[PDB]
Order: C-alpha cells, then sequence, then structure tokens
C-alpha cells in the first residue's frame, strides 16, 4: 500500500527510463555521482543531461558507469554496506534477504523491469536488480552489491534470464 | 732415338728425313749418314 | 726391300683426266686431282692425282720425280719443279705411286702446277684443306716450343697397312690423231708395236681390229666416219670415274696406299700463366692469351656447373669457390684445384651487429630465417605478456570503480597505476 | 698357309709360276680371281720380285 | 680380433683408427688410399669413321642401251643416263648423235684411315670399384689392391682385410658411351641400323676389322655434264666430322665429384663420393700385454694454438706422468678433431705435443692417450687465407661454429621470452585468485 507510494516518492526525479522506439526496457540509477546502466538494455536516455556523456564499460560486472556533474551530486540516491537479513522494500512491494540472497515471490517479473534499485526502511540503496531466475514458488535475483572493503560483488544464481 | 712423326728416319745430327730417303743415292743428311749402310 | 713396296705401283700407269680450272678454261689435264684427305694435325695433306710419283718414265725407280701421261705417251720431270698451293704456298714432302704427300695451310682449293715447255699445266679442284690444331689452344702455325702431346699425322713412310685401292684395266682410249687421209681414202695408222680397234659407220657397220698394220679403207671417205680406239693390255689404271671401263667385269687387283695416318707426337703451345687473386669464396683470374685459348672450369661437387669458353683477348673471369672444391684448366696446362675455407667478414666473439654479419656471410639463408623466427617469437611473447598485464589491471580495477565511493586502496593504486 | 690359283691347279702364294718382269700381261689375270683370297698380299709380294 | 670401421672415399687424405682389445695394448691402424677406380662392364657395339664414296668407272655404249646390275654394296646407287655424248682427250668417244647410254654407279665404303682415326660406341652397366690401399697395421706397411665387394679379402701376415660395399651406386658413365681419341663422351648414339645421314652413326661397322658395314648417307646420282665423262653425286657431309665439330667437352671435364676419366680401360679415378667401410681380422700374435707398454697416470691437456683451418691448425700439449718409456697410440674417438700424430713416444716424465685439425670455434673433445682419457678445451680463431689448394682434413658438424656470444644472444632472447610469459601467467593467476577471494564475503 504505502510502500509503493514511498518508492514512487523516493524514485520520482532520480530514476530515468530507457526508451527504445517508445518501449520502456530498463532504468538507470544515479547514485554517488555515478550513473549505473546495464549492457543488455539498449536505448536512449530520457534525460537530456545524462544522454550526452560517455559511459565506461565493465562487461564482467555487467555495468556501464559515468561521472555525474557536481550540480546534481546532492540529488542522488544514498548507499550503504551494512545490511542485516530480513525484509526490504522493492518497487513491486517487498523482497526477502536470506543467506545473502534476494528472493521475490512469484506473480511479478517480466522483461523491462531491469535496473530498479532495492531500498531499505531508511532510504538507502542496497542492491541493483539486474536479472531473475524462477525457483519453485519464490524467484531469486541476480544483482550487484557492495561490502565493507569496497569491492563490487555480483551475485548470480544458476540459469538466470536477463530482464 | 726415334723421331716424332711416325715415318721418319733420323740422321746423325738429329734431323729427321722421310723414310724412303734413307738409301736413295742422293745426299740428304750432313756427312751422308743415311747413305752409309745400303 | 724398298723396291719390294715400289714394284706394285711399277705395274700400273699414269693417265689423263678432266679438270675444271686448268689455267685457261677446262681441259684434260695430266695432273687431275682425285682426292685430298686432310686429317693429320700439323698441316699434312695426302693428295691422290692421275700422275704417279717416285718412278722413271721407262719404268724404273728414280728418286724424286713425277711421271705423267701426255696424250698417250709418258713423260717425267723432277719433283722440285712441281708446285702446289691452297691459299699460301705448300711444300711437297714425298710421293709414292698416285699419292703425293704435302704440307699445307688451310684454303678452299688446291692448285697443283708445273711448266714443262713454255706451256703451263695446272689443275684446281674445289676441295677444302683444313689445318687441325692439337690441344685446347688454337693456333695456325705450330709453335717454336711447348710440350708434346699425342697427335695423329700421316706417316711419312710407305708401308703395307690395312688400306687398299683397286686398279682395273683401262678402257679403250679414243684417238682422232690416229685416223688419217690418203689421196682419197681413210688410213688408220696405229703407233709402234700397238694394236687398235676401228669402228666406222659409213656404209654398213664395221667393227675391225688391227695389230700393227697400217690399213687403208676403200669406203668411208671422211675423217669423221671412223673412230679409232687404242688397246692396252699389260697396264692398270685407277678405278676412276673419269675413265671409261673395259668390257668384262674383271677388277684384276688392288694395291695398298702409302702415307696412312699413324700415332705421333706434336709440340703444342703453352699459354701464359694466369694471375690469380682470391676473395671470400671466390677466385679471380686475369688471362692474357697469345693466341686463342680454351678455359674449362668445373666444381668438385654433385652439381658440376661446368663452363667452357674460347678466350682470345685479355679477360677477367670472377668465379665462385665453395668448400666443396673448384678446378680450372687453362690451355694445355694441368688442372689446378682450389678449395675454400671459413673466413667470413666479421668478429664472431661479440658486438652483436658483427656476429650477425659473420654468420650471414657464413650462412646467408639460415641467419635470415633464424632471426625472423626469433623476432616473431619475441614479438608474440611481449605482446601476449602486455595483453595479460592489461587484462589483470582491468580485473583489479573493475570492482573498485563501480563503487559509488570511488576510492582505491593503498597497494592496488601504485602497483596498477590507479589514480 | 694359303693356296693361290692361276687355273685349276693350287700353288702356295709365296711361290708363283710367273712374274711381272717375265710375263706382264698374265700376272694381272693371275691377280684377277685371287682378290677374294686371304693370301693376296703374299701373292703380290711374291709377284713383286723374282 | 674382429674390427670394423668406416673410411670416407677420398684418396690422398690419411685415415687413422686404433683397435681397443681390453686387456692388451692399443694397436694403431693408419690407412691411406692411393687410388680409387670405377670400372664399368663395357660392351662394344659398333665403330664409326669418315666415309669414302667409291665411284665406279662409267660404262659407255655407243648406239645401244646399257642395263643396271645390282652388286649389293653399302648404300649402292645405280642409274643409267641416255643421250650422252662423251669426249676423251683424243676426240669424241662415240659417232652417234643420240641413242648413247652410260651407267653411273656409286657406293659408300669405309675410309682408308679407319684403323687409326675412328670412334667406338659402347654400353655401360655394373661398375666394380677397385682401390689401392697403403695400410699400416702396427708399424708394418704394405701396398694393397683390394676389391670393395662383399667378398675378396686380402691376407698378409695373418691380417685379413675386406673392403665393404660402397654406400652409393653412382657412376659418371651413362647407359651409352663413345670413346674417341683417348677421351670418353657420354653420347646417345643410334643403334646398329638406325644410323641417319648427317649425324653420328651414318657409317656403322661391328669391329674395325669387320667386313659388313651399314651406310645410310643419302646418296643421289646426278646427271653428268654435257660433253664429259664423270660420275656426279650429291650426298650429306660426314656424320663423324660433324660430331667432331659439335662436341661437348669430354667426360674428364664435365663429370661431377671430381672424377678423372681415363682411357685404356674405361674407368674413373679418385672420385670423392660415398664412404668405404672396412673390416679386420687381426691375429693375436701382433698384440701386446699392457704391462710391457707405458701405462700412464695423471695426464692433463691444454691448447696452445687453435685455428679452425682445413689443415692441422691446432697444437695441443699433454702433460703426463707415465710408468715406462716407449710409444703409445693417440686417438680422438669423436668427430670434433682429427689428430696428425697417431703415435706419441713418451718418456717417464714430460710433455707431449700433438697436432690436430678441427672446425669447432669452441672445441671440447675427449682425447685418448695410451689407455686413459683427457679433456682438451679451448677456443679457436679464424684463419686468414681465403682459398687453399688442399682438401678438408676433418668433418664438419652442425652447431660447430656457434660462439658462446651467439649462444648467449640465443638463450637470453629465446628463454627470456618464456620467462616473461610464465610470469605473466603467474601474475594473471594471482590477480584472478585475489579478486575472486575478495568476492567470497558478499
Ligand atoms: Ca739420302
Amino acid at each position: 500500500g504505502k510502500r509503493q507510494r514511498m518508492v514512487m516518492k523516493l524514485e520520482s526525479d532520480k530514476t530515468f527510463p530507457i526508451m527504445l522506439e517508445g518501449k520502456i526496457n530498463g532504468y538507470a540509477c544515479v547514485v554517488g555521482g555515478k550513473l549505473f546502466r546495464p549492457m543488455h538494455v539498449e536505448g536512449k536516455i530520457d534525460n537530456d543531461v545524462l544522454a550526452a556523456l560517455k559511459t565506461k564499460k565493465a562487461s564482467k560486472y555487467d555495468l556501464e558507469y559515468a561521472d555525474v556533474p557536481q550540480n546534481m551530486r546532492a540529488d542522488t540516491f544514498k548507499y550503504t554496506h551494512e545490511k542485516p537479513q530480513g525484509y526490504y522494500s522493492w518497487h513491486h512491494g517487498a523482497v526477502q534477504y536470506e543467506n545473502g540472497r534476494f528472493t521475490v515471490p512469484k506473480g511479478v517479473g517480466a522483461k523491462g523491469d531491469s535496473g530498479r534499485p532495492i531500498l531499505d526502511n531508511q532510504g538507502r540503496v542496497v542492491a541493483i536488480v539486474l536479472g531473475g531466475v524462477n525457483e519453485g514458488s519464490r524467484t531469486a535475483l541476480s544483482v550487484v552489491m557492495w561490502n565493507e572493503k569496497g569491492v563490487t560483488v555480483k551475485y548470480t544464481p544458476e540459469n538466470c534470464e536477463q530482464w | 732415338n726415334e723421331c716424332n712423326i711416325p715415318g721418319n728416319f733420323m740422321c746423325s745430327n738429329g734431323r729427321c728425313i722421310p723414310g724412303a730417303w734413307q738409301c736413295d743415292g742422293l745426299p740428304d743428311c750432313f756427312d751422308k749418314s743415311d747413305e752409309k749402310e745400303c | 726391300s724398298t723396291e719390294e713396296l715400289f714394284n706394285e705401283y711399277k705395274l700400273t700407269r699414269p693417265y689423263m683426266a678432266r679438270c675444271i680450272r686448268c689455267a685457261v678454261g677446262s681441259c684434260h689435264s695430266p695432273i687431275a686431282i682425285e682426292a685430298v684427305k686432310s686429317d693429320g694435325h700439323d698441316g699434312y695433306v695426302r693428295l691422290q692425282t692421275s700422275s704417279q710419283y717416285g718412278l722413271d718414265s721407262s719404268g724404273n725407280l728414280k728418286g724424286r720425280t713425277m711421271r705423267y701421261d701426255m696424250h698417250g705417251t709418258i713423260k717425267e720431270i723432277p719433283l722440285h719443279q712441281v708446285s702446289l698451293y691452297t691459299s699460301r704456298p705448300c711444300h711437297i714432302v714425298d710421293g709414292h705411286g698416285y699419292f703425293l704427300l704435302a704440307r699445307c695451310p688451310a684454303g678452299d682449293s688446291i692448285t697443283m702446277e708445273f711448266k714443262k715447255d713454255s706451256v703451263r699445266h695446272s689443275c684446281s679442284v674445289p676441295y677444302e684443306v683444313k689445318f687441325n690444331p692439337v690441344g685446347r689452344e688454337l693456333y695456325t702455325h705450330p709453335p717454336e716450343h711447348g710440350v708434346e702431346q699425342a697427335c695423329q699425322v700421316y706417316a711419312h713412310d710407305a708401308q703395307n697397312r690395312g688400306a687398299y685401292v683397286e686398279m682395273h684395266l683401262p678402257g679403250s682410249e679414243v684417238d682422232s690423231s690416229l685416223v688419217s687421209l690418203s689421196g682419197s681414202s681413210v688410213t688408220v695408222t696405229p703407233p709402234d708395236g700397238t694394236s687398235a680397234l676401228v669402228e666406222c659407220e659409213c656404209g654398213g657397220t664395221k667393227i675391225s681390229e688391227t695389230i700393227n698394220k697400217t690399213k687403208q679403207f676403200s669406203q668411208c671417205t671422211k675423217k669423221e666416219q671412223c673412230r679409232a680406239y687404242r688397246l692396252q693390255n699389260d697396264k692398270w689404271v685407277y678405278n676412276s670415274d673419269k675413265l671409261p671401263k673395259a668390257a668384262g667385269a674383271t677388277l684384276k687387283g688392288k694395291l695398298h696406299v702409302p702415307f696412312l695416318l699413324a700415332d705421333g707426337k706434336c709440340t703444342v703451345p703453352l699459354a701464359p700463366e694466369p694471375m690469380i687473386t682470391f676473395g671470400f669464396r671466390s677466385v679471380s683470374l686475369k688471362l692474357h692469351p697469345k693466341n686463342p685459348t680454351y678455359l674449362i672450369t668445373r666444381q668438385l661437387a654433385d652439381e658440376p656447373h661446368y663452363t667452357h669458353e674460347l678466350i682470345s683477348e685479355p679477360a677477367v673471369r670472377n668465379f665462385t669457390v665453395t668448400e666443396k672444391g673448384w678446378e680450372f684448366v687453362w690451355g694445355n696446362h694441368p688442372p689446378k684445384r682450389f678449395w675454400a675455407q671459413e673466413t667470413a667478414p666479421g668478429n664472431p666473439h661479440g658486438l652483436p651487429h658483427e656476429v650477425i654479419t659473420h654468420y650471414y656471410h657464413r650462412y646467408p639463408m639460415s641467419t635470415i630465417l633464424g632471426l625472423s623466427i626469433c623476432a616473431a617469437i619475441a614479438t608474440v611473447s611481449v605482446a601476449a605478456s602486455t595483453w595479460l598485464f592489461c587484462r589483470s589491471r582491468v580485473a583489479c580495477l573493475t570492482p573498485y570503480r563501480l563503487t559509488p565511493n570511488a576510492r582505491i586502496p593503498f597497494c592496488l593504486a601504485v602497483l596498477c597505476c590507479a589514480r | 698357309t694359303t693356296m693361290c690359283l692361276l687355273a685349276n691347279v693350287t700353288f702356295p702364294c709365296a711361290q708363283p709360276p710367273i712374274c711381272y718382269d717375265r710375263k706382264p700381261a698374265e700376272t694381272l689375270a693371275m691377280l684377277s680371281v685371287n682378290v677374294d683370297n686371304p693370301g693376296y698380299d703374299e701373292l703380290l709380294e711374291a709377284a713383286v720380285k723374282c | 680380433y674382429e674390427h670394423a670401421t668406416t673410411m670416407p672415399s677420398q684418396a690422398g687424405i690419411s685415415y687413422n683408427t686404433i683397435v681397443n682389445r681390453a686387456g692388451y695394448a692399443p694397436l694403431p691402424i693408419s690407412i691411406t688410399p692411393t687410388k680409387i677406380k670405377l670400372i664399368p662392364t663395357v660392351n662394344l657395339e659398333y665403330v664409326t669413321c669418315h666415309y669414302k664414296t667409291g665411284m665406279d668407272s662409267p660404262a659407255i655404249k655407243c648406239c645401244g642401251s646399257q642395263e643396271c646390275t645390282p652388286t649389293y654394296r653399302p648404300d649402292e646407287q645405280c642409274k643409267v643416263f641416255t643421250g650422252v655424248y662423251p669426249f676423251m682427250w683424243g676426240g669424241a668417244y662415240c659417232f652417234c648423235d643420240t641413242e648413247n647410254t652410260q651407267v653411273s654407279k656409286a657406293y659408300v665404303m669405309k675410309s682408308d684411315d679407319c684403323l687409326a682415326d675412328h670412334a667406338e660406341a659402347y654400353k655401360a652397366h655394373t661398375a666394380s670399384v677397385q682401390a689401392f690401399l697403403n695400410i699400416t697395421v702396427g708399424e708394418h706397411s704394405i701396398v694393397t689392391t683390394v676389391y670393395v665387394n662383399g667378398e675378396t679379402p686380402v691376407n698378409f701376415n695373418g691380417v685379413k682385410i675386406t673392403a665393404g660395399p660402397l654406400s652409393t651406386a653412382w657412376t659418371p658413365f651413362d647407359r651409352k658411351i663413345v670413346q674417341y681419341a683417348g677421351e670418353i663422351y657420354n653420347y646417345d648414339f643410334p643403334e646398329y641400323g638406325a644410323g641417319q645421314p648427317g649425324a653420328f652413326g651414318d657409317i656403322q661397322s661391328r669391329t674395325v676389322s669387320s667386313s659388313d658395314l651399314y651406310a645410310n648417307t643419302n646418296l643421289v646420282l646426278q646427271r653428268p655434264k654435257a660433253g664429259a665423262i664423270h660420275v656426279p653425286y650429291t650426298q650429306a657431309p660426314s656424320g663423324f666430322e660433324q660430331w667432331k665439330k659439335d662436341k661437348a667437352p669430354s667426360l674428364k671435364f664435365t663429370a661431377p665429384f671430381g672424377c678423372e676419366i681415363y682411357t685404356n680401360p674405361i674407368r674413373a679415378e679418385n672420385c670423392a663420393v660415398g664412404s668405404i667401410p672396412l673390416a679386420f681380422d687381426i691375429p693375436d700374435a701382433l698384440f701386446t700385454r699392457v704391462s710391457e707398454t707405458p701405462t700412464l697416470s695423471a695426464a692433463e691437456c691444454t691448447l696452445n694454438e687453435c685455428v679452425y683451418s682445413s689443415d692441422f691448425g691446432g697444437i695441443a700439449t699433454v702433460k703426463y706422468s707415465a710408468s715406462k718409456s716407449g710409444k703409445c697410440a693417440v686417438h680422438v674417438p669423436s668427430g670434433t678433431a682429427t689428430l696428425k700424430e697417431a703415435a706419441v713416444e713418451l718418456t717417464e716424465q714430460g710433455s707431449a705435443t700433438i697436432h690436430f685439425s678441427t672446425a669447432n670455434i669452441h672445441p671440447e673433445f675427449r682425447l685418448q692417450i695410451c689407455t686413459s682419457y683427457v679433456t682438451c678445451k679451448g677456443d679457436c680463431h679464424p684463419p686468414k687465407d681465403h682459398i687453399v689448394t688442399h682438401p678438408q682434413y676433418h668433418a664438419q658438424t652442425f652447431t660447430a661454429a656457434v660462439s658462446k656470444t651467439a649462444w648467449t644472444w640465443l638463450t637470453s632472447l629465446l628463454g627470456g621470452s618464456a620467462v616473461i610469459i610464465i610470469i605473466g601467467l603467474v601474475l594473471a593467476t594471482i590477480v584472478a585468485m585475489y579478486v575472486l577471494t575478495n568476492q567470497k564475503h558478499n
């Protein structure tokens, strides 16, 4: 109920969709002065400022990153590495964090909702949704996250389908 | 001592005459060597 | 013994035959040349004529004379009034029977000539006379000195050997002079002690023979009605194409020829010695011939690559000598053999732009091949190591740049040039 | 040895019945048939001199 | 004692080897080949020379008609000519105007000069190499003629030597051979009957003293000139003279491996190809116990001079300490160097100077002195003379002239690349393990 409204209020201005002949196939992320955007989602950036840049690539981590200018670094998402197990907020409701794995109940999940960040009860991004795999009744996510050292860890289960 | 050309008779002074000039009655070699035994 | 081989040509004859050039036009010449065989080396030719040599006109064995027919009757002159020449004058050595031996330079023809009265006899036949040198050095007149090689010249003697020529009966020689006229008749007067046969065709057909009888014919009142031949029975002539042959197929015999070809020794010239200069796997030759001189070179390996060249002017002939041998023959000199050894330009013991040129002048192909493959191996190794270095630097810095904090730790900054 | 001929009578080719300086016209007839004969050379040498 | 060795086929250069029966003194063998022949089986087929056209005398009949008679002479041409009107020296020969008839006849016979000037067409197969050896088995010499087949030994003083078969069946003689004027030509002549005019073989004859000769000389009778008696003919000029003008140089100038083609038996001498193996059967009476010969201890070798030359460009000194004074054999069992000496006379104490010849720029060979083995090591230097007049007294090797500088520039640039690529592999492995190790925490 109110969780989707809080997601729409937090991700209103900072989330920009990716257009491809009128089709919405992905979402970029503006956090820490960086613009995260995946490889398989191909299209034009809806924002005029973020589209006229050059994104350095990382095909192993599956991330394109760039440098957000200084006049927009205050209007970004927050990030942290301290995460316990339990529940977190996602755009279609809730997501479970168990044994270092993000799980989503079934019914939701198609092609197009790639790049949506995972939020917490405070308002900090803990993961970035990149792919998903159907596991019985409860699907698992293939995402990226950080740690205390500062190494971007990409978690990928078996036989995932890119969204 | 023989001559080089295969049909010659050799005088006393080394000069070689033709082989039929040896006993011919006409003096061919110096000191008449060819006409000594005919 | 000497007569033992002269009496065989004592039983033949001389004769007359047709020549082409006999000092005015063509005529029947007593010195008609049958053949000129010139295969001896230092210029010795062996003619065969019609007139005979070394015999007396009556039939005895006179020393140096020539015995020629002259319109049926046989004459003689001393041999030192007979002269012949091919292009320059020749020198008669000796003669025996039909065969003269001479010494001649080269030419297109031979003209044998003499002069008995104030009437000059000649005969020119277009037979090539050639001068054949001995050895690998080509001269026209034999040298004053040199070395002696095996040569083959016509033997000056006259000994019985394998060769024979065949003498046959003469044919009926015709005689216009023998026929004559009475007041109104035709008289055939044979010569002294001589038979003849007469054939006339004025009335019927007449074939008659006389034996030393001056016969008057009553019919046939023209000279041209009668042909008077002459009969020869105790003599031979050579089996020539210039004489008619007698009836009956008897050849009656054959005689051996003088002056055959035998094995002798001839002095050959000797060339000036070359001036031999050496180079690295090379021998140069400065060659100054007197007369033209063959140069024969070959290698002492599996492929000889031989060379053969008649050199006549001063020449310089740079050759290549490998470590397997080389050999030249210059003139009548023996073969000189040469062998190369390992002297390459360069120092094999350091300064790496010198060892490359040493082992390149030593082995040209292997040095290029080895340096090419070593440079390719070194290039692939350096490029692959730099590729793996860039791969590991990307693999180090990829997790640390995707973080929004954008910091690099202390060790991985300087060691990977992260800044 | 070799037997030469002048008629149907064989004789050794070193001892001829006739000589050229005795009868000249008949030695040629003697040397007629004796050409195809291995002893023509000995016959001619014996007919050279007496 | 059975002893087998392998001598290279090249005359003039000495060959040394020693027999090593164990409990006895080593026996030196020195064999120098004087002459090495190669005699093929040679079968005469026909001989050839200049021809000689024999022209028969013209048979003339006045107001008649002659007839042609065959005589079966070689290349015998016969034609009869009518309407001729001949002249002699003493007037006309006939009285008729026409209807006169004349026979021209011609035939080809051998030249008068054939016994001295001719060529011989032969055939070659199945050569037998034959050699002159000068053998020194234990300071005793003999000159020996031996056949190199797999049999035919030679026996002197109980020593038995069998020259093994040549490694190569090469011959400088082809299938067909022409011998002319002492020299031997490698020509391809036509068979007895296939002789064509103008070229070699237009006159053929089975022997020089034969009686039946083939002639194909293209003889054609022409018509005699009006008013003359002669036989005119027209044929091709001689094939033997044309062969003599168009000779290639003989086989003593064009044959490979330095063969020397000699005449009187057809043979090639001193032709350096292949290798001649040997075999010995030595009686035990020529050997000697070791204790009656100088046995040595503590020998050391140093190189005084070392020039990689074709001749003996090396001088080495062996400093020894033997037990008795006498001779003993010296030999290098490898192919690095070749000793000149093969017998060094020793005292009880001193130095021995030997002469070797090598092609290594850095020689290292194991020399055998009397019954021991020393190691001579040095460096050779290049010679200065570019061309010599004697052959090479040793045997070349691969990697023989490679210098220690060249080995350094090979090794430091060829194995150093492998060092760089394996430290690249180790660096990539350490980076992969470190990055995967930091990613295990989550
Ligand atoms: Ca005299």
